[PDB]
């Protein structure tokens, strides 16, 4: 039969908006396909079919970012990470919605596929960082070896990615998007472990490996799994807080090179000036 | 002082 | 079809989406000048008004159980629908510049209200199946603000922080 | 059940005005058996967006019935028009008198209308308040205990504007009152 | 048969040029509507479509052996088809100015490609084949840029000039 076409790619441009739709068939997270019809022997063959199987993948990893959504703060965090992320993508996806409702639109199947093609390649390293973030889901016992692995495998997606790359910034500060909004939770607690001596830790789910232990004689026990040594000024600064609360006393990204031991090594020293403040009042 | 070691990273970031 | 969009974002019925009030919906969609796909997006976005007025219902039973905070923490939902009114007129002079911009736009609007909405949605739905009464709403909040989502947990902080206002104002009379 | 063909949006946004006021419009009916007000039941206007302000002029009307009742509870008891009621009811209203003109250069402000959402929302606040502030004396409290009903609604603070017009209308009943005292 | 051609230049299959993926072509013309002239014309302009998804391979094995250098290589190989999908727009409107051209200047335009593509064709295929890993991709193309052909030696400097920022990055770090 005939299908509309120049048509059809507006209704997927209409899929990737509002995603579960009845012309194509993304049924669960695992397969998703679409099937229009065969079109008529002149005038787009079989192309045109082709190109629709290819952003077939381009709306499966959509859904499964979407069923990634639920309604730790890390783990919290680095879902909205992806929810901030999409705003900017669904700027874009008005834009082109404009210029076809705008007559006239000058526009064609291959001609928009160029437009959105920087797109294509942000939203497949999109689904590089949440298909090594979740394997262990499935398996029991995650609590904090899934957090673990999975902050490794974002660190691990950060040195692949960044450091080979470089031509485009846009892109660096992206894999940079997905790495200071997952550490913000992980930093704000160790704030609250030092200036206030206590801390949160969920019973679900664990963190940091920090737990206070009930008797008095004991100070501190590190959990075993089953910068480092800068951790490690935080192990004793928040003993050692925790010990003054029960005391009563009295440009250019090529020359910013590259990128995030940098600034790590920035928030050693922030880390430091207060491992250095607090040992002086010991 | 949670954004604020982070912001201190941007305007290093600026200025490196 | 601009202004049919904005006011089923309010939540008022209709005979097209015909609605009885405040709990039940029909889609009623043998419509001529939408598409099935548009019938879709409509859906998503009567979903951002159902929960609106699933909103104004626990306002009308608390304004004008029972318990001095559950109105503290009516001060603290006007907040969070303040900004949603201030873009509902916004959205009105996008319509008077030009009346023939389609509706992408506002599905984008909406998209920006699509993790505040049911964020707050799934907190007053844990509220009422538990039946709290008193100060322990006020601890209820303080472990839904102890989660992130950093525009909702502002939010839950403001809602915390009007009824601990009302703590603040008790223990100044009391001394 | 069809009645004709729509109405314009700049004829809406007239009526609402009227009916804050407590005057009838061309599409608003008092009724005097109900003490409402009443719009058309179908497909006039009802909403250029299908049947929309069907539903939503009625909460204003509903919002403009209360103001109607408290006029006409302000003419009702002066004492130049009856000779019944205490000197404590009249310093209640005389504080009335003065949240009255308030409500009416506010409503004297509202064009220009944009919809009929910019300015239900506007007097949303302004909708509890007139909601709470009628129906506090329709029971009938009268004289030293009306003065003890609104000294009880003074004291439902949580509410922190209906706590000062109250206050208010606490500092203007209690005028009489505390001029007994002295003399 | 305007479009057929410059999507049949894409890469992406057909049932007329049935393609399984990325290696294996059937050429199958039992066509009426093409002339035994015109087929194997269709066939010179499908050998500058078969090395452009020999291309896309060696993006997606590197992008989305090992080393820092291989995809540094990358981002050089996407700067030789930028004109190219540039002159893939350009046909475009070419297409909808007048409707009615024939093939010709379709084939003209791809006799501009015939000296950049197998020049660059030979290019990997004698990498792959020494199995280079690290630097010694960049020597291999600075003998490689030693050659003339003055489209492609400039090229084959701007894939070189790319990997040498990444050793610019190097002992800028280092020092």
């Amino acid at each position: 039969t005939i299908v509309t076409e120049t048509q059809v790619i507006r209704e997927t441009l209409w899929l990737l908006s509002g995603v579960k739709k009845l012309l194509i068939f993304q049924l669960n997270d695992g397969k998703v396909n679409v099937r229009n019809d065969i079109i008529v022997t002149h005038m787009t063959q079989n192309c045109l079919r082709s190109v629709l199987e290819q952003i077939a993948a381009y709306g499966q990893v959509v859904f499964r970012l979407q069923k990634f959504i639920d309604e730790f703060r890390t783990y919290q965090a680095f879902m909205w990470a992806l929810y901030k992320y999409f705003i900017s993508f669904k700027e874009e996806l008005t834009e082109i919605e404009k210029c076809i409702i705008n007559k006239d639109e000058t526009v064609t199947l291959a001609i928009v596929l160029d437009k959105l093609a920087p797109r294509l390649a942000q939203l497949k390293v999109l689904h590089r960082v949440f298909s090594t973030g979740i394997a262990e889901v499935p398996p029991d016992t995650r609590n904090v070896v899934r957090a673990s692995h999975l902050l490794n495998t974002l660190y691990k997606a950060i040195l692949d990615y960044d450091n080979v790359g470089e031509a485009s910034e846009q892109t660096v500060s992206l894999l940079f998007c997905l790495w200071v909004e997952t550490v913000r939770p992980y930093l704000e607690i160790v704030d609250e472990w030092i200036v206030h001596g206590n801390l949160f830790d969920p019973a679900k789910e664990f963190i940091i490996q920090r737990n206070k232990d009930v008797p008095f004689n004991h100070r501190d026990f590190w959990y075993a799994t089953y910068l480092k040594p800068v951790l490690k000024q935080i192990i004793m600064a928040g003993k050692s807080m925790q010990l003054l609360k029960n005391l009563k006393c009295r440009s250019e990204s090529v020359t910013c090179q590259s990128f995030e031991l940098t600034l790590r090594s920035c928030l050693y020293p922030h880390i430091g000036k207060q491992y250095l403040e607090c040992c002086g009042n010991l | 002082a949670a954004a604020a070691a982070a912001a201190a990273a941007a305007a290093a970031a600026a200025a490196a | 079809m601009i202004h049919e969009l904005l006011l089923a974002l309010s939540g008022y019925p209709g005979s097209i989406f015909t609605w009885n009030k405040r709990t039940g919906l029909q889609v009623s969609q043998d419509i001529p000048f939408l598409h099935p796909g548009e019938t879709s997006v409509l859906n998503r976005l009567c979903k951002l008004g159902t929960d609106y007025i699933r909103f104004t219902e626990f306002i009308e039973q608390y304004t004008g159980l029972h318990g001095i905070y559950l109105r503290a923490f009516c001060r603290g939902l006007d907040s969070i629908l303040q900004p949603y009114r201030q873009a509902l007129l916004d959205l009105e002079q996008e319509f008077l510049a030009d009346p023939h911009l389609s509706i992408s736009h506002i599905n984008y609007s909406l998209d920006q209200f699509h993790l505040l909405f049911p964020s707050i949605m799934v907190v007053v739905e844990q509220i009422k199946s538990q039946k709290i009464h008193g100060c322990q709403i006020l601890e209820t909040v303080y472990k839904h603000s102890c989660g992130g989502l950093p525009p909702v947990r502002s939010a839950l902080e403001k809602t915390l922080a009007v009824c601990h206002g009302v703590m603040y104002k008790q223990l100044s009379a009391w001394m | 059940q069809p009645q004709l063909v729509l109405l314009e949006e700049t004829d809406l946004v007239k009526a609402v005005l009227n009916v804050l006021i407590g005057v009838v419009s061309s599409t608003f009916s008092y009724n005097q058996a109900l003490q409402s007000f009443a719009v058309k039941q179908g497909v006039y206007i009802s909403g250029t967006s299908p049947d929309n302000v069907s539903s939503l002029l009625t909460q204003v009307a509903e919002y403009g019935t209360y103001y109607t009742r408290l006029s006409h509870f302000s003419l009702l008891t002066v004492l130049d028009s009856s000779h019944s009621n205490g000197l404590v009811f009249q310093a209640f209203t005389s504080g009335l008198r003065k949240y009255l003109q308030y409500y009416r250069a506010c409503v004297l402000s509202t064009p220009a209308s944009l919809t009929l959402l910019t300015i239900s929302f506007l007097f949303r606040k302004l909708g509890r308040q007139l909601r709470y502030l009628a129906e506090l004396c329709c029971a009938f409290p009268t004289g030293v205990k009306l003065l003890s009903y609104l000294y009880k609604e003074a004291l439902e603070n949580s509410s922190n504007e209906n706590y000062p017009v109250l206050l208010s209308l606490l500092k203007t009943s209690c005028e009489p009152y505390t001029r007994f005292i002295y003399d």
